[PDB]
RNA sequence: GACCCGUCUUGAAACACGGACCAAGGAGUCUAACACGUGCGCGAGUCGGGGGCUACGAAAGCCGCCGUGGCGCAAUG
RNA sequence: GAAAGACUAAUCGAACCAUCUAGUAGCUGGUUCCCUCCAAAGUUUCCCUCAGGAUAGCUGGCGCUCUCCGCAGUUUUAUCCGGUAAAGCGAAUGAUUAGAGGUCUUGGGGCCGAAACGAUCUCAACCUAUUCUCAAACUUUAAAUGGGUAAGAAGCCCGGCUCGCUGGUGUGGAGCCGGGCGUGGAAUGCGAGUGCCUAGUGGGCCACUUUUGGUAAGCAGAACUGGCGCU
RNA sequence: CCGCGGCGGGUGUUGACGCGAUGUGAUUUCUGCCCAGUGCUCUGAAUGUCAAAGUGAAGAAAUUCAAUGAAGCGCGGGUAAACGGCGGGAGUAACUAUGACUCUCUUAAGGUAGCCAAAUGCCUCGUCAUCUAAUUAGUGACGCGCAUGAAUGGAUGAACG
RNA sequence: GGGCGGUACACCUGUCAAACGGUAACGCAGGUGUCCUAAGGCGAGCUCAGGGAGGACAGAAACCUCCCGUGGAGCAGAAGGGCAAAAGCUCGCUUGAUCUUGAUUUUCAGUACGAAUACAGACCGUGAAAGCGGGGCCUCACGAUCCUUCUGACCUUUUGGGUUUUAAGCAGGAGGUGUCAGAAAAGUUACCACAGGGAUAACUGGCUUGUGGCGGCCAAGCGUUCAUAGCGACGUCGCUUUUUGAUCCUUCGAUGUCGGCUCUUCCUAUCAUUGUGAAGCAGAAUUCACCAAGCGUUGGAUUGUUCACCCACUAAUAGGGA
RNA sequence: GUCUACGGCCAUACCACCCUGAACGCGCCCGAUCUCGUCUGAUCUCGGAAGCUAAGCAGGGUCGGGCCUGGUUAGUACUUGGAUGGGAGACCGCCUGGGAAUACCGGGUGCUGUAGGCUU
RNA sequence: GUCUCCGUAGUGUAGGGUAUCACGUUCGCCUAACACGCGAAAGGUCCUCGGUUCGAAACCGGGCGGAAACACCA
RNA sequence: GCCCGGAUAGCUCAGCGUGUAGAGCAUCAGACUUUUAAUCUGAGGGUCCAGGGUUCAAGUCCCUGUUCGGGCGCC
């Protein structure tokens, strides 16, 4: 697929349609003070070894894509997430297509 | 194991009549829809908006809703064994009215004026439907000829 | 090692043995599943007609006595038949 | 008229299995909790189970400024 | 162990004796007195589930509110729905046989030809009217059985009120306070209604027709009713 | 090499013609080519990755981020009497013509000396000669060997069972 | 039967389905784990495949022009359904593919996720307009707790009070479990052990007879000539259980499992002998058929052999069951 | 009999060839300053009015195709229920009741429920 | 036990708009003749019928032929 | 997911931010009285894909299309 940079759309704080700026998302680094690290730690020391269990039967090969909708009117700068269906290839804001050319 | 799907088995059942193809008559839709009225159902393949599902087809009931471009309505159906009392919304392409009730509401009216009048009459009018008795004795006369007599072909092979 | 699958063989009858009960139906059927625009305007008319009852009231003690001026100006053989006296 | 009884089994007289013969012994019990029916007392209240006081009796009877406490009378986030 | 997994108190591919111990089992066998009343299932969804359990179903028990209007594995009268058996190619979508008239619509060869649709025998396809047979995944038409609804008081008909929705016009609807109208508005038969707790079962089999695979089977697999299992 | 343990114990009252750990199997006779792979070992700041500790900075601090970074794996040499491996592209003459000499080369080299239908060869009772009146077995030979072969040992030969 | 081999283990499209709906098998013919800022959302304007008649190089087929032209074209993919001043083709303007409570349908326990339809309160896009639009014309294209990550509000808690860091909190998306209502998991045992099963194989026996074996009808030809002395093409009707298959009914708290030696009996679809017919039967030899199973049907080399093959004798060296 | 906007399934209303068309009407026709568009004033848009019956127009015509209804095909094909009814089996008869479709032969070719201006 | 290739001048054999090599073999070239070496011949149903095609042998099956394969586990 | 290096004429393959090298095939000639071997020209280069910034890019950065190392692991 292929998205443009600048969606014009809804604001929750602001009220009213205003456009944005658009780019995609990764992941933060793990913390390691988060509860769930503080208790696996804490769990998984000392003798006993592996207790959580372990996940190795991957089986499909693509991700959801989610956009990071950030406001443009310097006072509101609010974001807000967005969801879109599942692709492979991927790509924003460029060399949209015409019609009708030479086609080698 | 067949399939589950919205529109198994509707090959024949929402195609169009045959030389009935193109734009729906307006007629259709410009006509008055109330609460409390008897309607069955339809399918249709044009507009797939709003289309019920293909067990409904044939089925009657009334109305408890109106809507913008749709009335709700009240049905039942038999699932394995009980009957559930449902209801969807329906578009207004796949539905008419039904002219069963209409019998009874010209046969109200019908009695009401056999017994408005004569009633002060002190005559004593039928009312109850009854069914076909049997037939009376009569007479068949044969002015001059008998009987046209009958035969039996003898057979030949007609391949 | 195999066994069967799928049947229908008792099952016309089995539902037969406590009937096929008719939905139990019943006047004042409920509203829910209408629009709210619809549902407004008949909560507020349902909310105000304790407004308007005297003239209901008047205009419905009046044909009680135009009724009442009204209905006041309204107001097998021989042997056998004696037997049966 | 009439195949030998118990047993799993769609299907036992079975070329399916256990059984030579008699007497005695032998297999859904015991607590804790909860749910519902049912019988009894008191009733917006109820309960002394723990504690005290006066041969059968290691029982019974009392205590209310010993009713603290339990469940109930008021839910929701 | 000069080797075979040999021997180690008649015991060895990990000895013997006691303890935790009465170890676990969806797995085999057995399960102790009489009569009376009611009486089944081997199907559904989910499960590392297919010898098993949860769930809905069928069943029994205890009662309850009414009767001492209501319902029905049925029929009639009105009404809509469906694409099966039959049929049909002179009708579309596909398959297919043989002649008949035409101009060539084009060719491979005769053929006269310095050329031709000039003439050609034509085999041939091409166009028009005709003809022989077909169809689960093709259809113009289109039955039988069969599937829902309706068969009056929860209806009709007269006043009037409220509305913040709808609106040219109290228009358009809906909801409300009131009054009036019973020959009970097809046939036949019958007392009905709800509310709790819950055992057993989930290995199924045969025939009439209808029907798929298979050369066929006392074979395997589905639909309608009925039986043995339970006699 | 043992062992729960210590300045513990055996080998060891021993010292390379000695202890310990392996594969082959007399003598005679020979022991082929391949270090890409899996192992093994050696040069390692010739360096890509690499914990704890100790160091620096920003912060009120808990913290957070940076430099540096031992062995070993990686990269580079050695080794097959260490496990183990040893296929293919169709004809090249001057008469049959198997075939000279090759053709031909791709993924580490591509079955040499020698032996056979054997205790190893499916087709199979292979074909030839002999042994018998008649021999799916025996003995001798041919090799294209489903799937023979060199210390995972090949061919040998008196005595003995 | 297991195994090797497959996916009927989640989905959709036609068919089986017996004219509502529902409905099975390792039953058929097929496909999917995606793609697109336009191939989404509005509006104007046009009409396609094929066919004819013509036109410079131009031909089977380049482009132009005229007429017929109910879809014979196209709509991203499988197939049905659907479409003509459009749902197609060409241009214009944009981001309703956004934000938020519920109700209902779909398979179904009438539970979820998934998908979808009607409404309602906001902001916008559009077309003078009426209105159409909150994702692909419809039928498939996807996912629980726990934990993590991100955003959201001048939010509440961070525990003897108060302030600032951190963590925990409530709401919405994402990080995936294809055995698809969701465990974290490679082999062998011929040294083998226990719990059970005829629900499930290896023998026999049963029902069946395609393959194997045996016998018929019809009559184009062969037979120096002459269809049927003996034979029989393309075709067609049956029996037999001595071959192998198919199935799985009975036995797995055991019916002792290949061959041969020895030993009785039985069947006839007759190799020889007894009595009789036809020949392309002169005699001698040989082939063909009828009644017929009382009596016979051998000795040896090689192989574990049933089977085969070869040397002799003979009247003949026929075939099988229990 | 005509114009405007329609209704119903939209064919009794379509298609092909002919013909007559009074008056009001609809239309081809005359043209390109007026920000309507095109390569092109043909189409679309505007300003018009000398001149005339081909026109999806209107009405009738064809021993017309097509369509719409009726007989024949036919109590045939098929079929719900049942029988110790045949038959080696394939399949066929009976009682009970329901009951089609082509070919072939006949008749019809727009009603206008419709509101406004109009043969008046 | 039956599935996988492929069939073409006399031999054997290369490959959607013609039937091609090498050898087999007739005549001709250099030479002193000789060998080697060279150039022009004949040779074709590209297996037998029907469809895709403007034109198919190379595309499609059905079919007859040959060869090389396979059947495992009591 | 972390970091890391690798792609150039028909095969192997050089490239030093200011230029497309090389060796081996295929042609044509020269040298030898004639064959062999060696000699030389010529034909072939999109520097694996888009961008950047620089006067100038094959070259540093950036990502996407292709091969590989290594250490790591709670849905
Ligand atoms: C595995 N074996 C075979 C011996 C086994 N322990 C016992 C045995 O007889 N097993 C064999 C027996 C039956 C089994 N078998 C054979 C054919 C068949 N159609 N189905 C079977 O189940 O095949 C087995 C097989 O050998 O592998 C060996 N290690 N040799
Ligand atoms: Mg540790
Ligand atoms: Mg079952
Ligand atoms: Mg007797
Ligand atoms: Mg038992
Ligand atoms: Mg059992
Ligand atoms: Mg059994
Ligand atoms: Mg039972
Ligand atoms: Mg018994
Ligand atoms: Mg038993
Ligand atoms: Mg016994
Ligand atoms: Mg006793
Ligand atoms: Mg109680
Ligand atoms: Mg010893
Ligand atoms: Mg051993
Ligand atoms: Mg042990
Ligand atoms: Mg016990
Ligand atoms: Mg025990
Ligand atoms: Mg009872
Ligand atoms: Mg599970
Ligand atoms: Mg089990
Ligand atoms: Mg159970
Ligand atoms: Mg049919
Ligand atoms: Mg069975
Ligand atoms: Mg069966
Ligand atoms: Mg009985
Ligand atoms: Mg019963
Ligand atoms: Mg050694
Ligand atoms: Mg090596
Ligand atoms: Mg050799
Ligand atoms: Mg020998
Ligand atoms: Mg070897
Ligand atoms: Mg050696
Ligand atoms: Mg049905
Ligand atoms: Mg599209
Ligand atoms: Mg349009
Ligand atoms: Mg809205
Ligand atoms: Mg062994
Ligand atoms: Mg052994
Ligand atoms: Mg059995
Ligand atoms: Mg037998
Ligand atoms: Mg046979
Ligand atoms: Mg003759
Ligand atoms: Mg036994
Ligand atoms: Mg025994
Ligand atoms: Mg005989
Ligand atoms: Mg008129
Ligand atoms: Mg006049
Ligand atoms: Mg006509
Ligand atoms: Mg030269
Ligand atoms: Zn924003």
């Amino acid at each position: 697929v292929n998205v443009p940079k600048t969606r014009r759309t809804f604001c929750k704080k602001c009220g009213k349609h205003q456009p944005h700026k658009v780019t995609q998302y990764k992941k933060g680094k793990d913390s390691l003070y988060a509860q769930g690290k503080r208790r696996y730690d804490r769990k998984q020391s000392g003798y006993g070894g592996q207790t959580k269990p372990i996940f190795r039967k991957k089986a499909k090969t693509t991700k959801k894509i989610v956009l990071r909708l950030e406001c443009v009117e310097p006072n509101c700068r609010s974001k807000r997430m967005l969801a879109i269906k599942r692709c492979k290839h991927f790509e924003l804001g460029g060399d949209k297509k015409r019609k009708g050319q030479v086609i080698q | 194991t067949n399939t589950k799907g919205k529109r198994r088995g509707t090959r024949y059942m929402f195609s169009r009549p045959f030389r009935k193809h193109g734009v729906v008559p307006l007629a259709t839709y410009m006509r008055i829809y109330k609460k409390g009225d008897i309607v069955d159902i339809k399918g249709m393949g044009t507009v797939q908006k709003g289309m019920p599902h293909k067990c409904y087809h044939g089925k009657t009931g009334r109305v408890y809703n109106v809507t913008q471009h749709a009335v709700g309505i009240v049905v039942n159906k038999q699932v394995k064994g009980k009957i559930l009392a449902k209801r969807i919304n329906v578009r207004i392409e796949h539905i008419k009215h039904s002219k069963s009730r209409d019998s009874f509401l010209k046969r109200v009216k019908e009695n009401d004026q056999k017994k408005k009048e004569a009633k002060e009459k002190g005559t004593w009018v039928q009312l109850k439907r009854q069914p076909a008795p049997p037939r009376e004795a009569h007479f068949v006369r044969t002015n001059g000829k008998e009987p046209e007599l009958l035969e039996p072909i003898p057979y030949e092979f007609m391949a | 090692a195999k066994s069967k699958n799928h049947t229908t063989h008792n099952q016309s009858r089995k539902w037969h043995r406590n009937g096929i009960k008719k939905p139990r139906s019943q006047r004042y059927e409920s509203l829910k599943g209408v629009d709210p625009k619809f549902l407004r305007n008949m909560r507020f008319a349902k909310k105000h007609n304790k407004k308007g009852l005297k003239k209901m009231q008047a205009n419905n003690a009046k044909a009680m006595a135009a009724r009442a001026e009204a209905i006041k100006a309204l107001v097998v053989s021989r042997k056998l038949h004696r037997l049966a006296y």
